[PDB]
């Protein structure tokens, strides 16, 4: 209720604001060599930071059902061994 | 986008250390993402940055003061928004959690040649 | 001896890092920067639920 919202939001977060706010502003200093730097320097990093968390979030959405089934799958195995 | 709470109490009626430990996950994630993609990207600072230390530090400041202006608007549009106390800053961090699963996929393990 | 263990190294970082870096590095490598930085973005829309961690286990 509140794991996929937070999820939501942040990813909302930087996508609609702070990731073009990055891409507008390197869309004009293209002429200046240095001016290059700070707003794809910037781009890179919003975009990585919703690449990892993209790849965080999900990671313990997917965490909290892998080991979720591996815990699954750790029962009927121990009913097969103590079943042995 | 902004303006969380005018989205979030239309979101919280279809279904601060707290409200804090979100927020210092952002800082652990927006801060780590600062530094893991600097150095991959740090092979191209010497051809655009004209061989100037200065010019490295000057990105430095800016690529850091433009985050605390949204950091501290993040925090005041954070505040004001209202969650549940359902979770954890060990739960979200990826290595307590990757660490759980390497424990839990290795007693799959030695169980599995049982 | 504990094959799982080496198993899990083969599939999990050899095989599936492995080939994840090595298209981000030498596609990234191709270039100039819209035309890589846009072509994955689509990648990601149709490679889903394919490194969901549950179903490579």
């Amino acid at each position: 209720t509140t794991i996929d919202v937070l999820s939501s939001l942040f990813i909302n977060l930087f996508e609609n604001d702070l990731i073009p706010q990055a891409l507008k502003d390197f869309n004009k200093s293209d002429d200046d060599q240095f001016r290059k730097l700070l707003y794809k320097l910037d781009l890179r990093l919003f975009q990585t930071i919703s690449d990892q968390m993209t790849r965080d979030l999900k990671d313990i959405l997917d965490i909290n059902v892998s080991n979720n089934e591996l815990c699954y799958q750790l029962k009927q195995v121990l009913a097969r061994k103590e079943d042995l | 986008p902004w303006e969380f709470r005018k989205v979030i109490q239309a979101e919280y009626r279809e279904r601060k250390i707290m409200i804090g430990s979100i927020l210092r996950l952002l800082e652990t994630n927006t801060v780590s993402a600062l530094d893991s993609v600097f150095e991959k990207y740090e092979k191209e600072m010497n051809q655009m940055t004209h061989g100037d230390n200065n010019e490295v530090k000057r990105i430095y400041s800016k690529k850091e003061r433009l985050l605390e202006i949204i950091l501290t608007k993040i925090k005041k549009k954070l505040r004001q928004a209202k969650f549940p106390s359902r979770i954890s800053e060990r739960d979200l961090d990826i290595e307590y959690i990757y660490s759980k699963r390497q424990f839990i996929q290795n007693r799959y393990s030695q169980e599995l040649q049982n | 001896t504990d094959t799982y263990n080496s198993i899990s190294n083969f599939i999990e970082n050899e095989l599936t890092a492995l080939l994840s870096s090595d298209d981000y590095l030498m596609d990234d490598l191709a270039g100039p920067n819209e035309v890589c930085r846009l072509l994955k973005a689509q990648v990601i829309e149709k490679r889903k639920d394919a490194m969901s961690r549950g179903k490579q286990d």
